[PDB]
RNA sequence: CAGUCGCGUAAGCGGGGCAUAGGAUCACAAGAUACAAAAAGGAAAGAUCUUGGAUUUUUGGAAAAGCUACGCUAGGGAUAA
RNA sequence: CUGAAAAUUUCCAGUGUAAAAGGUAAUCGAUAAGAUAUAAUUGAAACACCUUUAUUUUUCUAUCGUAUUAUUAAACCUUAAAUUAAGGAACAAUUGUUAGAAGACAGUUUAUGCGGGGCACAGGCCCCAUAAAGAGUAAAUGGGUGUGUCUAAAA
RNA sequence: AUUCUAUGAUUAGUGUGAACGAAAAUAGAGCAGCCUAUUAAAAUAAGUAAAAUGGCUUUAAAGCUGUUUGAAUAUUGUGGG
């Protein structure tokens, strides 16, 4: 209840998506991390 | 036959399973050509394959393939995947300026 | 006590809707003698829209001129055309009005896209008539016409 | 089928049904071979 | 409003193509001019019903031919029409110049081309009716006769009016016993301030 | 609204024969209550049940089912 | 232009025609470097700009 | 090893945390793969890959309260008086 | 919000109970006058008339719902060889479906471990000692307030 | 055509599991077709096919079925699978 799962989704539409924890209390995750689709990096934005 | 006094239709004397029985019978003795006309003659299962062929569905002549659903969507796919990639280093840029903790704009 | 979230939507089912060329037959009758330059059309259309929803605030600027359109309540009301305007030129006149309008809804949100349901046409003394997205008239004695 | 009769139907294979192709055309039923070029 | 509503509304109005004044004129005809006065008086009270009665009904039968209205504001002038019967056989003249309607008197009766030839019709202290006859017989055209749904639309929104007649006064009567008794209740009010 | 409601019957189609008050008149094609037909009408001859078979000799067809007329009068 | 342009479809699989996800990744640029992280002017120059606004 | 990112002058380092304490499958849910598609064209329902929601705490993982002195059977000096 | 006819929309000011917007400068007055409107005044917003919408309220219609009342006027039911009789009555009753509900009745579970069993208590995993200088090593053996976590690196 | 025996088959498939479990086809035993049935029957099939719902069977189809409802008219493509 305290933390949440959430997923990343690739900005790229390519479909993969990066699965992570963090409080409830805190602001959506947003990371630059590899997608093995197009092989390269993008960015990654939370789902929600 | 359609009975003219009572319009119902009176199945054939002879079901479809016994009119190949006397087809197959009367080819093996050469009486095939004194049997009247019938959906069970070989020259007529020849004649009508020859004439019209092959009419399932997709497969039959004049008929179109209709193409698995990940092959109809497989052209707007890669189509939605490069417009993201050539519109990649604008939403980084944008995003390296406004930050990690500023941004807004998030999927739905 | 009770309340509802959208705009009243009629059934349309028999409604009695009018080509653009039989209706200016009926049209232009009442308005005979009046001053072509002081007597204009007017569309009314009625969306589907809801009552919390934002409000069209665009412009558009037609090719003949008669310009600004807001949506108040369900509907949106503005001049095509004066009566001197000939079918062909009242035509596209319109189409530029209902694209301009389906572009902008596609350019908001996908929340509650707001679908037409009629599109009305009158002038400044004439009744308010249904319009079918037909353009010919159906009756084959009359053909394209234009006069004062 | 779809699976059987492209499969005869291709040069690639010597199918029994390859003469029903053109030059250019594709075996596939439902693919197609684009063109080429700056359009 | 209701799709009903905006449709019993508009079908009464269509009565353009009815039979008082409707009729299929002539190709021999080409164009008509009138010019009258704004009021009614000094005889002109005719040619302003025979334009919001029966000329409507022209164009709808005739949408090709050009009917214009000149007004004016001097109440004296000449209420009447011209009537450009002859075509010349038909010979399609290039009758280009031609005036558009207007309300100070801008658009004058112009001049007839050499293949037409006017026809005057004068109206002062005179009836619709007799303008309206003396249009048809001189200009010889045929009478469009009605359909049975046309007696329909006749009949049926003729019983309507009764119906509404029949309403309008009894709603008139629980508005005005309310207008009434609210104004009793008023006045009690003002009774119990004094005392 | 649903994609699926309870079943329910329409009616009885049936032909008077007596001109019946308040409901229609004679030889007159309608559908009516199967409780009515069965227990008051059909009893004292007043009408008779519309066949497939009865429709043919009448020369009638199905869509000559008309309605009741509850304004009817003698 | 050119390159972000360009469309090589190939011979996947089915004899189906499309364009390679690898290859779609690298219109932008080729890999070793994020694009839009990379900095477009120099510092230099945003100096030298700031004295021309400031001369005028 | 391949792929492509960060930091560093460089060498090089990085496949979470100084180390040792977080349960499967099934079913269910979200993405991807293009495998198969029960006449055929599709589809459904399946298969592979990634991921989530468990005092399954008897934690290799049953949805589960008592009396018998009216008691019964199979066994135990493997166990009390 | 089933539809139809008709009507209704009051903060101060305002000719006055301004529903809103859009368009318009004339509209009505059977031939004689004048009433409306525009103007001007008031106001944030100014009016006839033609349109399309909004709110509210009557009747009709449509749809539900309850009570009441009648019924050889042959539903059904009760007495009655069983009737143009008497009474009840669109209830009751029966069939199907749905929800609730009695161990009244049925099947099964209620475990195992434990210096006998009952009651009680215990069940995965981590650290230290016992442990005999590799590793491993038990007891209802000693130590722990052990554990089902925390953590995106930002003003 | 039906019936009996074996193979197909500890299969397809269902089932959380434990288990359950076809058909096509093949071989053999027999073989017989018809409505003018070698015993005397049809004017070609309607409250039927089918649907919802409660069950049976079963792989979700097909088949059986209480309740409430309820079609069409032949390859010149009507009906079922
Ligand atoms: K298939
Ligand atoms: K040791
Ligand atoms: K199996
Ligand atoms: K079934
Ligand atoms: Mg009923
Ligand atoms: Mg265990
Ligand atoms: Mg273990
Ligand atoms: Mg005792
Ligand atoms: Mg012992
Ligand atoms: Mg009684
Ligand atoms: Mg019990
Ligand atoms: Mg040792
Ligand atoms: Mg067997
Ligand atoms: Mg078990
Ligand atoms: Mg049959
Ligand atoms: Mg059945
Ligand atoms: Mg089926
Ligand atoms: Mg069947």
């Amino acid at each position: 209840s305290r933390i949440i799962n959430v997923r990343l989704i690739s900005m790229a539409m390519t479909g993969y998506f990066y699965t992570f924890t963090r409080p409830r209390t805190s602001l959506p995750m947003s990371m630059l991390k590899y997608d093995p689709i197009v092989r390269r990096k993008v960015l990654f934005l939370e789902q929600k | 036959t359609k009975h003219p006094i009572t319009g119902k239709w009176h199945n054939p004397k002879y079901s479809l399973r016994r009119q190949a029985e006397l087809v197959k019978l009367a080819q093996e003795h050469g009486v095939e050509e004194l049997l009247p006309f019938t959906r069970k003659l070989n020259e007529e299962k020849l004649r009508k394959r020859v004439e019209l062929g092959l009419r399932v569905k997709g497969t039959g002549v004049g008929e179109k393939v209709k193409g698995h659903k990940h092959e109809r969507t497989l052209v707007a796919k890669m189509e939605k995947r490069r417009e993201a990639m050539l519109a990649m280093p604008d939403l980084i840029r944008e995003w390296k300026k406004v930050g990690k903790r500023n941004w807004t704009k998030f999927p739905k | 006590k009770k309340q509802y979230k959208f705009f009243k939507s009629w059934d349309l089912t028999g409604q009695q809707q009018f080509s653009l060329c039989d209706a200016m037959r009926y049209l232009r009758a009442v308005e005979v003698g009046q001053p072509p330059l002081s007597v204009k059309y007017e569309v009314h259309v009625k969306l589907r829209t809801k009552k919390n929803g934002p409000v069209v605030r665009d412009r558009v600027r037609l090719p003949t001129p008669v310009d600004e359109y807001r949506e108040r309540n369900g509907v949106v009301r503005m001049a095509v055309g004066q009566l001197g305007f000939t079918p062909k030129q009242l035509a596209e006149n319109i189409r530029v009005f209902m694209a301009k309008i389906k572009s902008d809804i596609g350019k908001l949100d996908d929340t509650t896209p707001k679908m037409v349901e009629e599109v009305v046409l009158s002038t400044t003394h004439g009744p308010g008539m249904s319009l079918n997205a037909e353009f010919a008239p159906t009756d084959d004695k009359i053909k394209p016409e234009d006069l004062e | 089928s779809r699976w059987d009769i492209e499969y005869y139907r291709d040069p690639a294979h010597r199918g029994y049904l390859s003469h029903q192709l053109a030059p250019g055309e594709s075996p596939s039923l439902y693919f197609k071979v684009p063109t080429g070029g700056e359009k | 409003v209701g799709v009903i509503r905006r449709l019993n509304v508009v079908r009464e109005l269509l009565n353009i193509r009815a039979g008082p004044g409707a009729a299929l004129l002539p190709k021999e005809v080409t164009k008509v001019h009138m010019q009258f006065a704004h009021r009614i008086e000094e005889g002109h009270m005719g040619p302003r019903k025979f334009w919001r009665e029966n000329l409507p009904k022209l164009k709808y039968w005739n949408p090709a031919v050009p009917m214009v209205i000149n007004r004016t504001t001097d109440q004296k002038g000449p209420a009447v029409m011209t009537i450009y019967f002859r075509d010349d056989k038909d010979a399609k003249p290039s009758s280009t110049p031609f005036p558009t309607s207007s309300a100070d008197g801008s658009s004058p009766a112009p001049k007839p081309a050499q293949g037409e030839r006017i026809v005057t019709i004068d109206m002062k202290n005179r009836n619709s009716s007799v303008i309206l006859k003396e249009f048809l017989d001189k200009t010889g055209a045929v009478a469009v006769q009605p359909t049975a749904k046309d007696e329909e639309e006749f009949r049926e929104f003729e019983d309507l009016h009764r119906r509404s007649e029949i309403d309008r006064e009894r709603i008139r009567k629980m508005n005005d016993a309310k207008k009434r008794e609210k104004a009793m209740l008023a006045k009690a009010m003002s009774d119990a301030q004094s005392i | 609204a649903s994609h699926r409601m309870r079943l329910q019957d329409q009616g009885v189609v049936v032909r008077l024969l007596e001109d019946i008050p308040k409901f229609g008149r004679k030889h007159a094609i309608f559908r009516i209550e199967r409780g009515r037909m069965r227990n008051e009408w059909f009893p004292k001859n007043k009408a008779e049940y519309m066949t497939p078979a009865r429709f043919q000799e009448l020369g009638l067809t199905r869509d000559a089912i008309g309605e009741v007329d509850r304004s009817f009068v003698i | 232009l050119a390159r972000r342009g360009t469309r090589v479809l190939r011979l996947m699989n089915n004899y189906s025609y499309r364009e390679t996800n690898w290859e779609i990744g690298r219109l932008i640029g080729d890999p070793g470097s994020v694009p839009g992280t990379e900095k477009v002017g120099s510092r230099k120059a945003k100096f030298r700009a700031r004295r021309r606004r400031r001369n005028t």
